[PDB]
């Protein structure tokens, strides 16, 4: 069950028609093993709005979010 | 991105589940996160989180 982020660089979340980076809540990947725990550690991270101990996906793909609240795509960074 | 930023100054954090987090210094800890390591370099917190997340 995935949320849709459009934040900037300092991890806040932007307004309509504001141009941001797309992060994705509601991540789950194995727990048994992290065959590249640094890697992970960089592109799962810490998540400042939903549940403790969650992790945002960082797309690293640039967005905005609509006036409907929908996200449009703008390319990848 | 702040994440990839090798100027950057970071922690390393971890949660409840023992799973691990790269983190700028400037930005505040989410709850249910904790702080094992920095304020260091990019570079000294990934070898960190290689080392620890084992």
């Amino acid at each position: 069950n995935t949320e849709l982020y459009v934040l900037d660089s300092s991890l806040r979340p932007l307004p309509t028609g504001a141009v941001g980076e797309l992060y994705l809540g509601g991540v789950q990947l194995a727990r048994g093993y992290v065959g590249r725990p640094g890697m992970t550690a960089s592109r799962f991270v810490a998540n400042p709005f939903g549940p403790p101990g969650s992790r945002l996906y960082r797309t690293g793909d640039l967005v905005r979010r609509r006036a409907d609240g929908a996200v449009e795509y703008l390319g990848r960074v | 991105n702040p994440f990839d930023d090798d100027e950057g100054v970071f922690l390393v954090l971890v949660n409840d589940e023992d799973q691990y987090s790269l983190w700028p210094e400037f930005a505040e800890v989410p709850q249910g996160w904790r702080t094992v390591f920095g304020p260091t370099s990019r570079a000294a917190a990934l070898d960190y989180i290689n080392t620890h997340w084992t």
